[PDB]
């Protein structure tokens, strides 16, 4: 969300796409390193700490790939320029001349 | 010296790309997650403990 | 005017994937030679629709497949 927030001045539809493009990548990144190193608890002989470990690692496989690549930024771009309610925020900037 | 570099750059490329798709046609990606989810959601209310 | 509009769409396309202004000429087109996706070219219609003004609706870009075409629609708008 700072991300998203710091280039929103050159419309929402580019800022949305510049956000994906430059931080996507590093919490999608982040997400997939922890969430293996917690699915390899599985081979673990003790029950619980292989539920435990399964269990976040699915947990951040679906939060990263799914709700937040795919929901979180649909969102954003449906809802516009209300999405920054109260503050005032235009769609796209004056047209610049060719 | 030379030890943090950029090499072979083909992420966010491919991330701008689904950038792309997901401004263009938010209705049809949005109702396609909440598909997902809901499929998960689904199996929650029938939940036993040890 | 058409120069200026090569040259806008230029800078926008080397923005997305790299290609030099230089390179970019209106007697040749976009998937055989640059190597240019169809999510890329919803990249370029977007970015150019939301910095320029310029609306490009769905199910139009396909029937354009080169520079020359792309500048021609601009400025027959």
């Amino acid at each position: 969300v700072a991300r998203l927030k710091e280039e929103i001045h050159a419309g929402i539809n580019t800022g949305i796409i510049r956000a994906m493009g430059g931080s996507g990548s590093v919490v999608t990144a982040a997400g997939l390193v922890f969430a293996f190193t917690m699915m390899s608890f599985a081979v673990s002989e003790l029950t619980v700490m292989a539920q435990v470990g399964t269990t976040i690692g699915m947990g951040l496989l679906f939060d990263t790939l799914i709700v937040r690549s795919f929901m979180t930024p649909s969102i954003a771009a449906l809802l516009g320029k209300w999405f920054w309610w109260p503050q005032v925020v235009r769609q796209r900037p004056i047209p610049q001349p060719w | 010296g030379k030890l943090l570099e950029p090499k072979r750059m083909a992420r966010v490329r491919g991330w701008r790309k689904v950038g792309a798709a997901i401004v263009r046609w938010p209705g049809p990606i949005l109702v396609g997650a909440v598909a997902l989810a809901l499929v998960g959601l689904l199996t929650l209310p029938g939940y036993r403990t040890n | 005017t058409q120069e200026e509009i090569i040259a806008g769409l230029a800078e926008i396309i080397e923005e997305v994937t790299g290609i030099e202004p230089s390179e970019v000429t209106p007697e040749k087109s976009f998937v055989d030679d640059l190597d240019i996706d169809s999510l890329s070219m919803v990249e370029i219609a977007v970015q150019t629709e939301d910095k320029y003004g310029v609306k490009i609706p769905d199910e139009d870009l396909a029937g354009l497949r080169t520079v020359g075409d792309v500048v021609a629609y601009i400025q027959k708008l």
